[PDB]
RNA sequence: CCCCACUAUGCUUAGCCCUAAACCUCAACAGUUAAAUCAACAAAACUGCUCGCCAGAACACUACGAGCCACAGCUUAAAACUCAAA
């Protein structure tokens, strides 16, 4: 069968398997780039916490913690503490635009996880709070 | 937060291949605009700042548009010279 | 230096008939190669500088 | 002496004027030729001007009588697999065939024009004439 | 005069106007199926009409159709619904790799 | 009996043929540069066509070829101009040989 | 100016206040594309008709007077001295 890139929807029946898992039991990698920092959170299918690291958590401080490197270091001590429980294969959600963004996932993957999907969860509000005014640089 | 989850912005890595999953996921939100709104949107444009942006923006895609016409319609006749030396 | 003989008679009529070129020769020249580059189309290095 | 003014009247009247003046000597070659054979036009200089509000062009579209048959004809049967040949300057298309058929029935009285369009078709028919419709 | 001069007239070979594919069609926000067509599958981003290809008429049929059935629980905002991925794509954009 | 020129016109081909658009026409070769060959169909202006690549070598000075018209000359208005640009050429589709 | 916190305020209701680069910096209505196209730039150039408005700069979105739910307010709005420019 061809490449679908359009996730399995639950309810129906794919023939998709990760280590015998459906898609809808695949935990899930939380990543949040944000500008300042970068916040990994590993979670169950059943919303059961099982890892989290962040840039500050890795010894990170001030403008160090908004680089990709940092974030890459974050990425990987939450991949060894969920490979630790039983994670291989992972369902990345990333919120944010920062520096992380992409390199926190390179870490999960360094750290001995396999990424299956991405998802962009970053939040846009349609109309929303106004945000703080603009800069004078 | 009341619609259905990993259905939205949500693209399946093929082979292992991230990088390219990635690449996908950020040219889907790029055509749609929310790259561009998202970062709009980190500080508020006043209505009058809006208003001009956005005129200036749909007349350089008119005048961009405009342009890439006119130099199509005029490289017909780029072959070579037909009568050289006259 | 050799000088460029005159380029029309008492009349006032120029000689050649590409005079108000203001090239004559060289267009003279052009005509030429360029006529006979036709006449083949209806028929069909080491030592020089 | 003598006038480069191109954009006041004409060379003729520029002339004219200069040798009753007496600026010019001598009338130029060509002033006896143009005194006894003048264009239509006087050439004066004139700045084109564009066209506002309910102005329109006076040119008109050329039409005739037999376009609507043209139109119906390429429309039923498209353009004919025969190729225009318009060097040929008694060239007859399959439409020109058809509209001086279509023309002929006319003039025999018929009136209707759906049924002079069918039975036109079925002259052609019997002549040989190969008439695709388009669909 | 003469009978060979041109007549005055309308266009005989004048082509018909252009028409979107909903020129005529009844737009309702019930129809979630056709609504969905001019969504994005990703985002659920309401296409503009150089992608639609539809008349400023029918863009704006179809856009308060989508705002009226989303609002009212017949079509979901964030992404477009998955039971209408394989119906015919109508819309000029290319996404995957 | 002297034929006026709004008989001429009303009879020509040119005329009879209607719109261009889509109408097969016979042109003839009159001028090659490398590849592209320079077409005369009985209009205004020349088309000006690539060299098929299938029987290229067949296609020479004098040649009379099978086209399918689409204008008999390429104009175009482009913002902020008072006429027309035209590139002096006819567009059309060169479709092979016409052969007896 | 940059970073953080927070208030009047932005919102609703009921009253006021009546100001904007309230600007297409284009008064309304009607008509014209022929003249000369037209100082320049803007936004092609004008005609009919009407209302409003203007008459060197600065003093002056000021003083006084008057009216106003306005009381550090708004509208209307000078003069003296000063200059040869603005
Ligand atoms: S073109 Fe007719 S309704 Fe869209
Ligand atoms: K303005
Ligand atoms: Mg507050
Ligand atoms: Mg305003
Ligand atoms: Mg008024
Ligand atoms: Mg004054
Ligand atoms: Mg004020
Ligand atoms: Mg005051
Ligand atoms: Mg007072």
């Amino acid at each position: 069968t061809k490449f679908s890139i359009y996730p399995p929807i639950p309810g129906e029946e794919s023939s998709l398997r990760w280590a015998g898992k459906k898609f809808e039991e695949i935990p899930i990698a939380h990543i949040k780039a944000s500008h300042n920092n970068t916040q990994i959170q590993v979670v169950s299918a059943s919303n059961e916490p099982l890892a989290f690291a962040s840039c500050g958590t890795e010894g990170f401080r001030n403008a160090k913690k908004g680089t990709g490197i940092a974030a890459q270091t974050a990425g990987i001590a939450a991949a060894a503490r969920a490979k630790q429980k039983g994670v291989i294969h992972i369902r990345v959600v990333v919120k944010g635009l920062g520096p992380g963004r992409l390199s926190a996932m390179h870490g999960l993957i360094m750290g001995g996880l396999e990424v299956i999907s991405i998802t962009d969860n970053t939040p846009i509000p349609h109309x929303g709070c106004r945000p703080r005014k603009a800069r004078k640089l | 937060a009341k619609h259905l989850k990993f259905i939205a912005r949500t693209v399946m890595v093929q082979e292992g291949n991230v990088e390219s999953a990635y690449r996908t996921l950020n040219r889907i939100l790029t055509m749609d605009g929310l790259i561009e709104d998202i970062k709009h949107r980190r500080y508020y444009e006043k209505p009058c700042r809006r208003r001009q942006r956005e005129s200036y923006e749909r007349c350089r895609r008119i005048y961009n548009m405009e342009m890439a016409r006119k130099i199509n319609f005029l490289m017909r006749k780029n072959r070579a010279d037909p009568w050289q030396g006259c | 230096p050799r000088q460029r003989a005159i380029q029309w008679g008492e009349d006032g009529r120029p000689f050649h008939y590409l005079f108000y070129t203001g090239k004559q020769s060289y267009y003279s020249l052009m005509h030429d190669v360029y006529g006979m580059l036709l006449n083949l189309e209806k028929h069909q290095v080491i030592g020089s500088r | 002496a003598g006038s480069r003014l191109e954009t006041v009247g004409s060379i003729f009247s520029r002339t004219r004027d200069l040798v009753r003046a007496g600026v010019l000597k001598e009338k130029p070659l060509w002033f006896d030729v143009y005194d006894a054979f003048p264009p239509l036009r006087e050439p004066v200089f004139q700045r084109p001007r564009v066209r506002y509000g309910k102005a329109k062009a006076p040119i008109q579209d050329i039409w005739y009588h037999e376009d609507r048959i043209r139109a119906k004809f390429y429309s039923v049967y498209g353009s004919g697999q025969r190729a225009f040949d318009l060097f040929n300057p008694n060239f007859k298309s399959t439409c020109q065939r058809f509209v001086e058929k279509y023309t002929e029935l006319q003039k025999l009285g018929e009136t209707d024009e759906e049924k002079l369009f069918v039975e036109t078709g079925k002259a052609l028919l019997a002549e040989g004439v190969i008439l695709r419709r388009v669909g | 005069s003469n009978e060979d001069l041109p007549i005055s007239m309308e266009n005989p070979y004048k082509e018909p106007l252009k028409k979107c594919i909903l020129c005529g069609k009844h737009v309702d926000y019930k129809n979630v199926q056709l609504l969905s067509q001019f969504v994005s599958p990703f985002t659920g981003c309401i296409y503009g009409r150089h992608i639609t290809g539809l008349c400023g008429k029918k863009q704006k049929e179809i856009t308060k159709a989508i705002k009226r059935a989303q609002i009212m629980g017949f079509m979901p905002v964030t992404y477009k619904d998955p039971a209408y991925l394989k119906d015919p794509k109508v819309c000029n954009i290319r996404y995957r790799e | 009996n002297v034929e006026s020129f709004a008989s001429m016109l009303r009879h020509s081909p040119l005329t009879q043929m209607g719109p261009a658009k889509d109408k097969l026409v016979i042109g003839r070769i009159f001028h090659i540069v490398e590849n592209d060959l320079y077409i005369d169909f009985g209009g205004k202006f020349h088309c000006v066509c690539r060299r098929p690549e299938v029987d290229g070598e067949k296609y020479q000075k004098g040649t009379r070829v099978r086209l399918r018209l689409l204008d008999l000359e390429l104009t175009s208005r482009f913002l902020g101009a008072t006429t027309d640009t035209t590139v002096l050429e006819a567009n059309a589709v060169l479709l092979g040989i016409q052969e007896s």
